[PDB]
């Protein structure tokens, strides 16, 4: 490895395409550069589109997938015999130097394509960087967060839907095991994992998966797992006599030897563990699964409801208004924001909007629009069936500090706490709208005749990214329900 | 004698007062 | 410094003067620290050699020039560039030279006026000559440059207070001890063109002192004839 | 009763007056209500 990196980078005639100077190699312009020339046209430059599963156009992308694997393969041996003393540290350092190849994640974020290319990527990072530093496991926290999501789609025994890249990917999950050898905000990659053993596609490949969702928890904190465990635990009665046999393995990892120094709580342990007790003794015989199991206490939904026949009551008369006016002002202000401005006559292009005018006087379509998705809401919750409160001091739609005297204020109304019942039915009123998404998602697919997306899935499967928009909807959930007076509860 | 003028020393111990969280007491003491 | 133009644009040496202060070999890796001087202190005057390790030291500033870790140099993204540093410690400190073909081996005694190559002891680099904008930028890079050594002084020679040229001086009467003066002007405008002589306090001092050189690049430092 | 939009109330702007013998001003409502509290001149020292 030294003699080979050494005349290798004594002689780098290995030039790249699109990067000047001496040398080349540069993944970040070669890359992206030879994706839009393959992926969608053919292997030449100038050529039309076809192709699928193609598995100037297979030759760059695979020799520099090479060139790094054999970068990282003849990287000096780390933590076993040599750490830092052993005169070694120079082709370590070149390798570095060869900052812009630190960009090996920028490189592997880059998911539209052969899937065993970023087993070199990671095994680059796992060779010459190293990812034992909590900093980069925290920037990245996902070994691919799109092949993920992806992954979970692509789980079942069809033709056209999943054993066609499937096994790759599973090839290339086995590799990565990266984390392995105190979670900040949210990491939830074990329910992810839930899915590979639900179906075991690659036989004797859920080995690799074990200890990814074993040793995790040793390292998160046992608050982490929020509502993950209560569907988990779902799954687990609904499954108690199943193949899945690391579900008690789970089990007992937590409940014995979750009880730190907090000793949190066995209330909610209790709910599963009679479930258990109540599932273990009708069937008459396994050899080991109920061995371990001594202590267990410290002492998909597309259709949530039909609303086709429910009648709201008129309970709402003036607080509907009002807030439906507090909309109507939000909008004015982003659109005050935009440039538009209060006129007679509608025109795009000067950026006149006539609707600037109070909720009384304005268009059927927009009261529609903004009075669809409330009564929606309400007819959803009095369907389920809760209880509704009218007190007197709880009066705090108009409490906070041109044309018609419309004078829109802003709000900072996001600095209120909610109690943990209200956060649950907004919840479940977030997951009732994104069952509509996925009701127009599935009208859409079955109109087109063909397709997939990632987005079929439950809480923990988003990401940061689509977690933003889902909590700034809460939160907007949080505002309507927090005030008038009008308090929702079991 | 602070001729053709109406204060002095005009400074403030900034606190934003829009929010009210809880309708604060404001100023000096002894 | 451009000393092709040496009967246009006259060069300057005091900058350009390097002096080596020790000769080891790549295989003397002597122990870090927590075990400068402790062994490497036999003899004196030893020869040079080709393959040993070499010191460059700064004529009149104490600073070595020796494999600065910089990514300044946006040229090529890869060539690092070389400074000065002052501390002779740590493994990117010293360079060792290389024969330019087979005429030469390594091991035989470096003749005066030859052809050597240069590399980095840390980064295995060599002195690169790349051009940035048409322009001379010293880089640490992999590319072969050839480079050649000049003998400006010696320090066997039995001076004790003669003159060598490259030395700074002053020209002073025996008797009235009268030696020249420039004055001093608003801000360095136009009176600084002036010439005149005072003697007194002003003797010993810095404006009445000039440096004197010789115009050949060889051996400049030698004795005036 | 202004209710300014944002933070916007004042931001408790000071103004002393010439004389400590009858009152200092020292506001952060739109508009005076009642701050007389008569006392004779006792300190002035660091805000708080």
């Amino acid at each position: 490895a030294n003699v080979v990196v050494r005349l290798l980078i004594r002689r780098p005639e290995c030039f790249g395409p699109a990067l000047r100077g001496e040398g080349g190699n540069g993944l970040l312009a070669a890359m992206e550069e030879a994706i839009k020339i393959a992926e969608d046209p053919s292997r030449d430059g100038p050529s039309p589109t076809s192709g699928s599963s193609k598995t100037m156009g297979n030759a760059i992308m695979t020799f520099y997938a090479a060139l790094i694997d054999l970068l990282g393969r003849c990287a000096p041996e780390m933590h076993l015999i040599h750490a830092g003393k052993g005169e070694a540290i120079r082709i370590r350092s070149i390798l570095r130097s060869l900052g812009d190849l630190v960009g090996v994640i920028s490189i592997a974020f880059q998911m539209p394509f052969c899937p065993d290319h970023k087993a070199a990527m990671v095994l680059f990072l796992d060779r010459v960087y190293g990812i034992e530093v909590q900093d980069f496991l925290l920037h990245l926290l996902e070994v691919g967060f799109l092949p993920d999501l992806r992954a979970a789609a692509s789980l079942d025994t069809a033709a056209l839907s999943a054993t066609d890249m499937a096994l790759a990917l599973n090839r290339y999950l086995c590799t990565a095991v990266l984390p392995l050898l105190c979670g900040q905000l949210r990491p939830s990659m074990m329910q992810h994992l839930l899915r590979r053993l639900v179906f075991d596609v690659p036989l004797l490949n859920e080995h690799a998966k074990m200890p990814l969702k074993l040793l995790t928890n040793h390292y998160e904190r046992c608050w982490k797992y929020y509502c993950l465990p209560g569907g988990w635990g779902n799954f687990g009665a609904a499954s108690e006599e199943e193949l899945h046999l690391s579900r008690k393995l789970f089990w007992g990892i937590f409940d014995a030897l979750s009880q730190k120094k907090y000793e949190q709580e066995l209330f909610k342990l209790a709910l599963p563990c009679l479930s258990a007790v109540a599932g273990a003794l009708p069937p008459d015989y396994m050899e080991s699964n109920y061995v371990s199991m001594m202590e267990k206490q410290s002492s998909f939904n597309p259709q949530p409801v039909d609303t086709s026949n429910i009648t709201i009551p008129e309970k709402l008369e003036y607080f509907i208004n009002k807030y439906a006016e507090h909309s109507h002002d939000k909008w004015s202000m982003d659109k005050l924001a935009n440039g538009w401005i209060y006129g007679e006559i509608y025109s795009d292009s000067s950026k006149i909007q006539p609707l600037m005018k109070p909720y009384k006087l304005l268009s059927e379509k927009e009261k529609e629009i903004y009075r669809w998705p409330i009564k929606e809401s309400l007819k959803t919750m009095l369907a389920w069936g809760w209880r509704i409160e009218r007190t007197r001091e709880g009066d705090s739609m108009a409490l906070y500090n041109a044309a018609h005297g419309y004078s829109p204020r802003a709000i900072d109304m996001s600095n209120v706490t909610l109690s943990r019942d209200l956060h649950a039915m907004a919840e479940m009123m977030a997951e009732n709208y994104h069952n509509i998404w996925a009701k127009k998602k599935k009208l859409e697919l079955e109109s087109k005749g063909g397709g997939n997306h990632p987005l079929l899935v439950p809480y923990d499967t988003l990401t940061a990214k689509e977690k933003a928009k889902d909590r700034e909807k809460a939160q907007d959930i949080f505002k309507f329900l927090q005030i008038s007076g009008y308090v929702v509860s079991r | 004698e602070y001729l053709m003028q109406t204060s002095t020393y005009y400074y403030s111990v900034r606190i934003f007062p829009g929010q009210e969280p809880a309708n604060v007491w404001v100023g000096w003491i002894t | 410094e451009s000393t092709s133009n040496s009967k246009n644009v006259p060069p300057d040496l005091s900058i350009c003067t390097f002096v080596l202060e020790q000769s080891l070999s790549v295989r003397a890796l002597q122990e870090m620290l927590a075990n400068m001087m402790k062994t490497a202190q036999g003899g004196g005057h030893r020869t040079l050699l080709y393959g040993h390790a070499i010191l460059l030291r700064h004529s009149y500033s104490g600073m070595y020039l020796c494999c600065l870790s910089t990514s300044r140099s946006s040229t090529d993204k890869l060539a690092f560039d070389v400074g000065l540093q002052e501390d002779t410690t740590g493994e990117a400190c010293w360079w060792t030279i290389h024969p330019a073909s087979k005429q030469r081996s390594e091991g035989e005694k470096v003749r005066v006026g030859d052809d050597l190559i240069l590399v980095s002891v840390s980064s295995e680099r060599y002195l690169h000559l790349s051009y940035g904008n048409s322009s001379w930028h010293v880089d640490a890079a992999f590319q072969q440059t050839l480079w050649s050594v000049a003998p400006i002084s010696s320090g066997s020679e039995a001076a004790q207070g003669y003159l060598i040229g490259g030395d700074v001086l002053r020209l002073l009467h025996g008797h009235m001890d009268e030696c020249l003066t420039v004055p001093s002007g608003e801000h360095g405008e136009e009176q600084r063109r002036t010439v005149h002589y005072e003697g007194g306090a002003v003797s010993v001092h810095a404006r009445s002192l000039w440096r004197l050189e010789t115009l050949r690049v060889a051996w400049s430092g030698s004795h005036i004839r | 009763p202004g209710q300014g939009r944002n933070n916007s109330n004042g931001l408790e702007i000071g103004c002393v007056v010439d004389a400590a013998s009858g009152l200092l001003t020292f506001i952060a409502n739109g508009k005076e209500l009642s701050t007389y509290y008569q006392v004779e001149p006792s300190t002035k020292l660091f805000p708080a």
